[PDB]
């Protein structure tokens, strides 16, 4: 869920 | 190139960024992954070369993002590498390198690779 | 990390490059490929990840130069992606990406990848 | 996976390989760049992991190709490392490195990166 | 090229790899990671360009090992793309790519870059 | 007109 | 503790 | 001669 995935 | 790249691009995992292009090659602007709040958004700084040639050939470019705000620190940086091509379907075609920091044991693996392709659709 | 990246950085290869790590995050300086001359010194842009942990783990960051200055204009932009590790023998490990401006039908090979290892010496 | 990766796969640029996956693990086949013509036929082979998880992913694999036949010698090699995802519609979503044989001195720029997505259609 | 390839490399990290460069362009051999026991040797498989150029140019070549042996199965294949040097202190240079079987939603976060430097020593 | 890319 | 790395 | 390169 690193923030440059989706989502977060 | 310049003016074309000033905008709102998004990527085909459903990331969005801003940015502007200015007059002697700074880029500047945010990176929003998801959802649609202010946590997901990270500043982004880069630098474009602002005299492309005339051959159709693009716009070659690059930023990085570092995952770090006020709502999150995910301790790794992100870099963009690629080239703009406009018209009517103008795209920034990518290939970015993302690293975490780590211990000098696990540095060998500190590293991921990929690629993403922007539209201004 | 901030205050141990400002300062002078040389590479393998005989770069030298400055940079200041501002308290947000920010990295801003020139990259001088060689000679010594104002012909091969290039903006640089990028930014750092300013809370780092505190289980010796490295910096993670990454900037950007767009080879065009008032010399030359080689049409591409090189991404530097890795980690700055402090103590006795500082280091900035990076892996690299370098995009040239191509016509779409050589795209597929318009990006290079590489590594560099930079020091304080 | 195995028998589902045995066969021919296309990818986005024209290019066709044909390959068989052995019992233990092997890869072995063609690969063809253009034309329809023996002389864009190189020999492939690589390895993939033959006992893949049971949570949907993807089977891990990778091959290599060395740029020289009988009516060509281009003195360089391409490496694809992905995976292969069967089903409906499967495909095999890889990222490659070509490195060319240079001098010591151009050694710094001897590897290109890309990416490829083979379907069977 | 071939003759110099044929023997044994250690890289920077304490991992072993014996290979037998064949008449015609083929790699084969085994990676060992560490121990020294049977349990961390996996097979690779390859490719050299066997016909290099005479302007002292490095031999192009590539292998991929698939991690998965009788005592482990790490779902992953690694793949390495550079050149062999010879000569007094003959070197193979490497990146390579590593890509792990995921799901998916975690594709993008699939595969990991680095480098290596086999030496005989 | 590297073998990897069209045609060739 | 990947097989690529050191050590395992 | 790329400016990342040495020398130039």
């Amino acid at each position: 869920c690193h923030p440059q995935g989706p989502p977060c | 190139a310049e003016a074309g790249i000033t905008g709102t691009w998004y990527n085909q995992l459903g990331s969005t960024f801003i940015v502007t292009a200015g007059a002697d090659g700074a880029l500047t602007g945010t990176y929003e992954s998801a959802v649609g709040n202010a946590e997901s958004r990270y500043v982004l700084t880069g630098r474009y070369d602002s005299a492309p040639a005339t051959d159709g050939s693009g716009t070659a470019l690059g930023w990085t993002v570092a995952w770090k705000n006020n709502y999150r620190n995910a301790h790794s940086a992100t870099t963009w590498s690629g080239q703009y091509v406009g018209g009517a379907e103008a795209r920034i075609n990518t290939q970015w390198l993302l690293t975490s920091g780590t211990t000098e044991a696990n540095a060998w693996k500190s590293t991921l690779v990929g690629h993403d392709t922007f539209t201004k659709v």
